[PDB]
């Protein structure tokens, strides 16, 4: 579901709600068209009508994602949904909660105001009010006249509202939808949604009935105001105290009242402004340029750039886009973030393999630099590694790049908290024909295990540079039979995670024995394979 | 394994709040036959104070509402009266009859009846209010 | 802009008879009339309002009925002390109008023919001494208003200075009374000796004279 | 429950006047109109201007637009102000209340007496009470008639009575008439039996406030 | 259908995709609904044009996209393209268009992924399993159903990219 992830968006939303409430209050309180109506109804008319105006906008804001899904189904296509990082996910729920609570507050105000209004309306019908109210209410009993008091039946003040709320539309639906709202809010409480889902998701589907009842709810135009045509003829400010001679004199013809227009839509302004503000926020956040901070060299062609950009969330295991207008004005190249979160730079490792990369050497001399533009951090996250106890890392060929992101990030969390780091040891196993042009990673391995030795610890270590074919080098295939057993016997109930990165030729060779090794019960030895998924 | 006592607790709390609001509106507004407004205020206060504690699940650990112990320290002294959801359902059903005679608090006597029904459903399966400490 | 008229100007009905008066407007006034009765003295008194209802204390004899632009008032049981003037007023349009009060009707009681009583009156010494002298001939208690008085002096016709005034009908027996006064100065009062008034009335077979001799007063 | 108005008398043409109407037992409040009318001497009633107690809405007849102003003061007095008086406005003026009965229909009840507003360029003159000789020799069936004549009184506020109102049977007060001199004459008579001549209680009482005249005379029998 | 094979040779596998009948019909329908709501019953003065332009913008935003992903064998350098209505209109100036480009010597294999739609079936698309460690979808959108077409496209790409 959509969200804004911005304090500016929240502020503009609150401002829009306040503005809508004030504007509709003034619109229904000031004009002389709603003179007799508000005279009979006190101040409850505006206090009851403005919250409905705000509630329509808030309810549409709630419902919008379902309309988006329906439109996507109609088109026959569907835009690729964004990934989850547990931060872009657990901030939309906050917005959902705030919108739901504001809907509840406005519904409470509207219900209280109309509950107050109905009492006066049914009290004025009977001979139990001031003379002006009872004189006004006794309209429409004859022909060629339209009523103003909707309680067109004299029973009593108590039990009169009970009959009114049942025999009259928009009163039964009001009760039905307020019960639905109460049930929806109560069902989604904590200790009911977290612990259970058969009673949260199933009951939360009362929103269809709630929305149907709301759509039916506004109809029959029960609240009536003086018609524009008859307003000029009536000349209200003169024929106001002559309540007892209406119709029987020429200057004061009997006024006629009609309901509100049945299709006006002035509240869309809200959803429209919120959308435009979100889009402008996205524009600002993406216009800022990127400034190169540190550029370094490496053996052969492994030039690495470190740049700082405002308002960037590196995350982990993602990929960004790089574009140099000097080399070409219409090309975006993808690269993998070889860095860690809570840092400042990017550290994207590029190696000359073609011509555009060489465009950063001849055009951008190394012995006053091109303006690099970075698009954003797309791609699915990789956080299951940080949520495990023991890990089984196995790289391969050119594809060890993303592992450098994890290693530079696991140690940082240790120096900060040293309690949430549930990792035990990185069983890193690097397989390659040669390390000819990957010296930037082998350097990192000795700069991590040795560096972290200062705090009197050698828990992970396990640098295992291995040679497949033609510095503990196996000089051959690292056979996996009995390899995992020796380390799986240390901790019962093994949750070892293996993250392969290589061709499918050796991929299925790892899961063939994993199922065989497993046995029933929450005690046996088993390592889970994620296959092509990381 | 699912139990209905937590949902019943939350529903009863919401119904008590609604009853208190309706009673305040009815009494402060000088409505016709306002005595039921005061009665509904009293009933809502009693319902709100009766079950603030969120029981205690027999499987694991449950979070507690703010100021939890100061109410369960008072409520626990009723072996048969409390700890028996038949009694809770019957009391909730009986307490909602006189408050349904007004257009105000008419939502108080429906949500609370729904809570009583859910409490009965949790009771027939076999459950008890185990104190949390 | 709005013209309201009464069809009959002066109806006549005997005791124990009927009276009908029609007031018709120039527009459809939604039965907002009111009929008033005005005696020769006192301000007019309201009789009915709304063109059909009744006031407080009015006998049920008075009846009114109508709709649209034509309205009517019917009098039941006409009797003594019921000779007055009746008006119709419209309480509908009061921003462009001239009278809005009708024209009025002059219903009077009809009774049997009565014989007038005739009196004569000479001027006393002060009027004779100071300026002109006036002679008064009085007619009393006759119903038919058509009474003629002829002022004859020295068996000769006199005119010019002769004015008469007739009282309004009384509300007890429906009769009338009028007096004729002739003013004559000192220049020729002594020249004339005997003068009288000739009274002719449909209730009397022949004209009556009241011979008077001057100088004997 | 009774109204009353005063404040009008003989004024010169072209001047201005104000008439005030007060009531006892009636509070000028609610939604009942106050409705001023006038009547020419011996003619039909005319409508002048007729306001509203609540608010301040006022209406006037077409012939009397702007020349007349109606105001409500102190919730118990209503004032009508007239400007540029002519010789046409020499009529009696009534102050009436337009009660709005239940339902909507209205009537003009609880009227007040008149106020003889007269406009002329002449000057007020006192009346003579010249007596009328009784029928000493003009006997007709043992019945005699006697009275008095008033010759010159301008504003016609003349009231006549027998023994200060003691006798009220057989009275006849004929209406005033014009004369070539511009004044007004009136005659009052009474018919009595012949034997009543022994009683000397036959006195002509006249009232004339503008001339401050209350002359009373006895109609003695003609001995000669 | 997912993608129409434009050119099939031993050195190029140009692919293309354009909106079909469904997208145009939905655009026509929503435009008609908005215009009818604006004019058939419109009362307020000046807001009818606002409703019209809002519906127009919503309808334009809810149109499909033009996607052209061409495969080249000489010097590799497989490139991808994607145009919206605004971009397709703007490219009529023939000035050019930006494009995301992936090296051909680094792509390992092609596998069909799955996109989950809550209440309406499921989504399908073809992604490239790059050796660097990330997966780049071939088309930013997806398709409901039509499993056979997507599998056929994936098989064709697999055959072209490498014989193995
Ligand atoms: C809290 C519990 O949440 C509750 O207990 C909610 C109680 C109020 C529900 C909404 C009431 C107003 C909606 C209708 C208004 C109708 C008003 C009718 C008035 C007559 C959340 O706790 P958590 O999630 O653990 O944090
Ligand atoms: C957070 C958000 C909470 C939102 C909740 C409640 C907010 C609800 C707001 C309702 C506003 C109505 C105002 C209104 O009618 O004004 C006046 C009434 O004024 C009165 O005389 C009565 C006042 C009653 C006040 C009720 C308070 C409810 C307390 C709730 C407690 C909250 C729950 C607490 C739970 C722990 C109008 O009268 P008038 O126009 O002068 O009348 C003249 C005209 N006639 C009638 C004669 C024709
Ligand atoms: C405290 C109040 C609420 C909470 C905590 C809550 C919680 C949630 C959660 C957890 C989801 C699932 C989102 C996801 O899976 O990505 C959701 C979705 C949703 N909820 Fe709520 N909810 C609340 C109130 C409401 C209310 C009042 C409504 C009224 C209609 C509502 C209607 C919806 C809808 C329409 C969705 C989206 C359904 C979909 O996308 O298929 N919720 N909410
Ligand atoms: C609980 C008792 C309620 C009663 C008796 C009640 C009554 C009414 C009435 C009489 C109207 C006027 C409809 C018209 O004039 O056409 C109205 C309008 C409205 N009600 Fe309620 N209401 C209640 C609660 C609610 C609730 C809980 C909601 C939640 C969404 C709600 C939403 C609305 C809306 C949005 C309108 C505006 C309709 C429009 O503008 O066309 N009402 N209500
Ligand atoms: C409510 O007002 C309408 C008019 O706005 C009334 O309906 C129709 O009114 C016309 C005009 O009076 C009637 O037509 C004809 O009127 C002529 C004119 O006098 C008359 O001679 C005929 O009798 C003829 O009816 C028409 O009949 C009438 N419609 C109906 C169905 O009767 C309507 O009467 C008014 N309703 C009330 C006052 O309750
Ligand atoms: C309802 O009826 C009232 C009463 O006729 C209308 O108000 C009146 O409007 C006229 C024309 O403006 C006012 O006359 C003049 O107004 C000016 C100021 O505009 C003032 O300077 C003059 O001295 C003169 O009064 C009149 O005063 C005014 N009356 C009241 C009570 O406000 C009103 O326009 C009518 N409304 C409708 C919708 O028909
Ligand atoms: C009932 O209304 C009538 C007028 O319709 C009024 O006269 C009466 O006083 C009212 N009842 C009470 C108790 O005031």
């Amino acid at each position: 579901v959509n969200e804004g992830l911005s304090i500016f968006v929240i502020l503009v939303w609150l401002g829009l709600n306040v503005f809508l409430f004030v504007w509709y209050y003034r619109v229904y309180d000031i004009p002389p068209k709603f003179f007799y109506t508000r005279k009979l109804l006190g101040s409850a008319l505006a206090l009851a009508r403005a919250p409905a105006a705000c509630l329509n906008f808030n309810c549409m804001l709630i419902l919008l994602p379902v309309c988006r899904n329906l439109l996507s189904f109609l088109r026959g296509s569907s835009a690729c949904c964004s990934t989850r990082v547990r931060r872009q996910l657990d901030r939309n729920l906050t917005f959902h909660k705030m919108v739901a609570w504001m809907i509840a507050l406005h519904s409470a105000i509207h219900t209280i105001a109309h509950l107050f209004n109905v009492e006066w309306c049914v009290n004025a019908r009977v001979n139990n009010s001031d003379p002006y109210s009872v004189a006004l209410s006794e309209l429409g009993d004859r022909q060629n006249e339209s009523y103003l008091n909707f309680a067109r039946k004299r029973i009593k003040n108590p039990e009169g509202g009970l009959y009114l709320a049942v025999t009259l539309l928009a009163g039964i639906t009001g009760v039905v939808i307020t019960l639905c709202l109460i049930l929806i809010i109560t069902s989604s409480t904590k200790t009911i949604r977290r612990s259970y889902f058969e009673v949260f998701w199933y009951t939360h589907h009362l929103f269809v009935i709630f929305f149907i009842g709301l759509a039916i709810h506004g109809a029959e135009r029960i609240v009536r105001g003086q018609t524009a045509e008859s307003l000029a003829v009536h000349n209200i400010t003169v024929c106001e105290q002559k309540i007892s001679e209406w119709g029987k004199i020429k200057e004061c013809p009997i006024p006629q009242f009609a309901g509100n227009p049945p299709m006006t839509w002035k509240w869309i302004v809200g959803p429209m402004f919120l959308y435009l503000c979100e889009r402008l926020v996205r524009f600002w956040r993406s216009q800022q340029k990127v400034v190169i901070t540190k550029v370094v060299t490496h053996p052969f062609k492994t030039i690495e750039l470190q740049m700082k950009k405002k308002g960037f969330k590196m995350e982990v295991g993602q990929y960004i886009f790089v574009k140099c207008p000097k080399v070409s004005k219409l090309e975006w190249h993808p690269f993998t973030l070889t860095s860690a979160p809570e840092e400042d730079f990017f550290s994207i490792h590029i190696r000359i393999v073609g011509d555009w990369t060489e465009g950063l050497f001849n055009a951008c001399g190394c012995d006053k630099l091109p303006k690099i533009a970075v698009d954003g951090p797309f791609g699915t996250a990789s956080e299951d590694v940080f949520s495990y106890e023991v890990v089984m890392l196995v790289g391969a060929g050119i594809g060890v790049t993303p592992f450098a992101s994890i290693l530079k990030s696991v140690w940082y969390k240790y120096c900060n908290n040293a309690t949430n780091l549930k990792l035990k040891k990185i069983y890193f196993y690097w397989l390659c024909r040669d390390t000819h042009a990957f010296e930037w990673f082998a350097d990192l391995l000795q700069l991590l295990e040795s560096q972290m030795q200062e705090r009197n610890n050698a828990g992970f270590l396990s640098y295992n540079i291995y040679l497949t074919g033609w510095q503990k080098t196996l000089y051959g295939r690292p056979n996996w039979d009995n390899e995992f057993k020796t380390i799986a016997s240390q901790h019962p109930n093994t949750r070892i995670g293996v993250f392969l990165c290589g061709p499918e030729a050796l991929a299925e060779t790892l899961s063939k024995q994993s199922i065989s090794n497993s046995e029933s019960g929450p005690r046996g030895v088993h390592f889970i394979f994620n296959k092509e998924n990381f | 394994q699912i139990e209905w006592a937590m949902w019943a607790n939350e529903q009863a709390l919401a119904s008590g709040l609604i009853l208190i609001t309706g009673g305040i509106v009815a009494t402060a507004g000088r409505f016709t036959q306002w005595y039921f407004g005061a009665y509904s205020i009293v009933a809502g206060v009693f319902v709100c104070l009766l079950e603030y504690p969120r029981g205690k699940r027999k499987k694991g650990s449950t979070m507690e509402r703010w100021g939890q112990k100061y109410m369960t320290a008072v409520v626990k002294l009723f072996g048969p009266f409390t700890r028996n959801y038949y009694v809770r359902a019957v009391l909730h059903l009986l307490l909602s009859v006189p408050a349904g005679f007004l257009l105000a608090t008419i939502l108080g006597t429906a949500c609370l009846a729904i809570a009583s029904g859910i409490y009965l459903l949790a009771a027939v399966r076999g459950e008890q209010w185990t104190p949390i400490e | 802009a709005l013209v309201m008229t009464q069809t009959p100007s002066s109806v006549s009905a005997a005791v124990r008879g009927t009276v009908t008066i029609k007031c018709q407007a120039s527009e459809n006034i939604y039965s907002n009339l009111a009929w008033y009765q005005q005696k020769p003295g006192q301000p007019p008194k309201l009789l009915i309002y709304g063109a059909s209802k009744l006031a407080s204390g009015v006998p049920s004899r008075f009846k009114g009925s109508g709709s649209g632009t034509d309205y009517t008032l019917t009098i039941r049981d006409l009797e003594a002390a019921d000779a007055a003037t009746y008006y119709c007023q419209q309480f509908y349009d009061s921003l462009n109008t001239d009278n809005a009060f009708g024209g009025g009707t002059k219903v009077e009681i009809k009774r049997t023919v009565a014989a007038p009583s005739v009196f004569i009156f000479p001027p006393s010494d002060e009027q004779l001494k100071s300026g002109t002298a006036s002679v008064v001939c009085l007619l009393n208690n006759f119903y038919p208003r058509e009474a003629k008085v002829q002022w004859k002096v020295d068996n000769a016709l006199q005119s010019g200075n002769s004015q008469e005034s007739v009282t309004e009908q009384d509300s007890k027996d429906s009769t009338y009374s009028l007096s004729s006064t002739l003013t004559l100065s000192k220049a020729d009062y002594e020249k004339h000796k005997v003068y009288a008034c000739e009274v002719t009335h449909q209730g009397l077979s022949s004209p009556v004279t009241k011979s008077f001799n001057r100088g004997e007063c | 429950q009774s109204l009353e108005e005063s404040g009008g008398d003989l004024v010169k043409p072209g001047a201005s006047l104000t008439l005030t109407c007060t009531a006892s037992g009636i509070d000028f409040s609610g939604y009942h109109y106050m409705c001023w009318v006038r009547q020419a001497p011996g003619k039909g009633l005319e409508w002048i201007g007729c306001t509203h107690s609540g608010d301040g809405t006022t209406y006037y007849a077409r012939w009397a637009k702007g020349r007349f102003t109606i105001s409500k003061t102190s919730s118990t007095t209503v004032t009508l102000q007239m400007t540029s008086l002519t010789a046409a406005d020499t009529a009696t003026y009534f102050c009436a209340r337009r009660y709005v009965f239940s339902g909507g229909y209205s009537g003009l009840d609880s009227w007040g007496p008149g106020t003889l507003v007269t406009v002329s360029s002449a000057s007020t003159k006192g009346p003579s009470v010249f007596p009328l000789a009784p029928s000493s020799k003009s006997t007709s069936g043992g019945t005699a008639a006697l009275g008095c004549l008033v010759k010159d009184y301008f504003p016609e506020p003349v009231t006549v009575s027998w023994n200060s109102g003691a006798l009220t049977s057989g009275v006849h007060t004929f209406p005033a008439v014009l004369q070539s001199s511009g004044l007004y004459s009136l005659s009052s008579v009474v018919t009595v039996p012949s034997s009543s001549l022994g009683t000397q209680t036959y006195i002509c009482n006249v009232n004339h406030k503008p001339s401050n005249t209350k002359v009373d005379k006895k109609v003695e029998p003609k001995s000669c | 259908m997912y993608l129409q094979v434009e050119t099939r040779t031993s050195s190029r596998l140009h692919l293309k995709r354009a909106p079909g009948i469904r997208s145009w019909s939905l655009l026509v329908g929503i435009l008609s609904i908005g215009l009818a709501a604006a004019y058939y019953s419109g009362d307020s003065l000046g807001w009818k044009l606002f409703y019209v332009t809002g519906c127009l913008f919503v309808a334009v935003q809810n149109l499909e996209d033009w996607e052209e992903a061409i495969f080249d064998k000489s010097t590799g350098k497989v490139v991808l393209k994607t145009f919206s209505l605004y971009k397709k209109l703007l490219t009529l100036f023939r000035a050019g268009h930006d494009q995301v480009v992936v090296l051909l010597h680094d792509v390992r294999d092609v596998s069909v992924e799955e996109e989950k739609v809550r209440y309406f079936g499921k989504g399908y698309m073809v992604v490239l399993r790059l050796a660097t460690g990330f997966s780049h979808p071939l088309t930013q959108s997806a398709v409901m159903g039509h499993r056979s077409d997507v599998e056929a496209i994936a098989k064709l790409i697999t055959s072209f990219l490498e014989l193995h």
